[PDB]
């Protein structure tokens, strides 16, 4: 039997989990078996493989290939003052400012910022669009303010 | 990394208030402009296959225990090359004692 | 021994290329974004042409359609 994580069924690991009543977080070989709704669509492999990808957990970290924490605020295009390497971002932040006039920079922007790049291949691979990332972030994070480039 | 010009000591960062101002235990301050604003960073799948194996790749054609293959070297036309496999990506590199490096690595 | 090696090799190179292409695009789409139900040319042009490999001339066209994509992704992976 395999030893690598997620399938740690080596030796006595699984028998102790049952007999010692270890909680959910202590399980090293946890599994589930999900049955596709409806029986006729359950017979198709192509429909099976895509739903499996949809239910899998995709977090931010795997969509990013580099991120940077910067000590800078934003007061629109009136004050500037940015990191030198990333000072070129205002070329699209100005595009973002006019393309998304509904959510202007708030009146309480702190002097901090995280700039993140996306691994487009992973986005292409697992079909997360830039629209879905931004919408989910803003709904989950309401003390942060969002700028993004254009994915096309 | 900021070192005190007089004490040669490491200076705290002390982000107050709209700028970055380094401070030493001797009370000296030097402040910071522009290029000091990078607080922290992390780049994924970087720092691998360039800095970890540079010495090993350089010495590989001279290692007796490295596996070798029958393949012509473009530079010195030696009939054998040194075959190298690095990483969980299994990147195959062919290197020669003449410095030929297959442009990979 | 009656089988011709040069025909076997050239068939395997197409079989390896097509298998690796579809193995790489098992979920991925040449135009990107999964969509292996019907959209674009991610999965099929009708029938079971994406796995059966014996209906012929559907893999010969589709793989040639996105041969450039296969070349550019392999070198990106091999880096
Ligand atoms: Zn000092
Ligand atoms: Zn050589």
């Amino acid at each position: 039997r395999s030893v690598a994580g997620g399938t740690n069924k080596s030796g006595i690991v699984r028998p102790q989990e049952i007999f010692s009543a270890k909680p959910v977080e202590a399980e090293q070989s946890s599994e589930m078996l999900l049955r596709l709704k409806n029986p006729e669509v359950e017979t198709n492999k192509t429909y099976a493989q895509e739903i499996a990808n949809s239910i899998e957990l995709i977090t931010f970290e795997r969509l990013i290939l580099q991120w940077h924490l910067l000590y800078e605020t934003y007061s629109s295009t009136k004050k500037n003052v940015m990191y030198p390497d990333f000072a070129s971002d205002v070329e699209w932040m100005t595009d973002f400012l006019e393309n998304h006039p509904l959510l202007q920079p708030p009146e309480d922007i702190a002097n901090w910022c995280i700039r993140l790049e996306l691994n487009k291949t992973t986005m292409i691979l697992k079909s997360i669009s830039l629209e879905s990332i931004i919408n989910s972030l803003r709904a989950k994070h309401p003390n942060t303010y969002i700028m993004h480039s254009v994915e096309n | 990394m900021k070192i005190c010009k007089a004490c040669s000591s490491c200076m705290v960062r002390t982000y107050v208030d709209g700028n970055i101002i380094f401070r030493c235990s001797c009370g000296e301050s030097v402040q910071g402009d522009s290029q000091n604003l990078l607080v922290s960073s992390k780049v994924y799948h970087t720092g691998e296959m360039e800095d970890k194996y540079k010495i090993f790749i350089k010495n590989a054609p001279f290692d007796p225990t490295n596996c070798q293959i029958k393949k012509d070297c473009p530079n010195c036309h030696l009939d054998y090359l040194t075959q190298i496999c690095i990483g969980s990506q299994k990147i195959i590199i062919l290197v020669c004692r003449c410095g030929y490096m297959s442009n990979r690595g | 021994g009656q089988l011709n090696i040069k025909k076997v090799q050239t068939a395997l190179k197409a079989s390896l290329e097509f298998n690796t292409f579809y193995a790489f695009y098992e979920s991925r789409c040449p135009k990107g974004g999964l969509h292996d139900f019907q959209d674009k040319k991610c999965v099929k042009c009708g029938l079971f042409t994406y796995i059966i490999y014996d209906h012929l001339s559907q893999p010969e066209l589709v793989h040639d359609y996105y041969n450039n994509y296969k070349d550019q992704y392999d070198k990106e992976k091999m880096s």
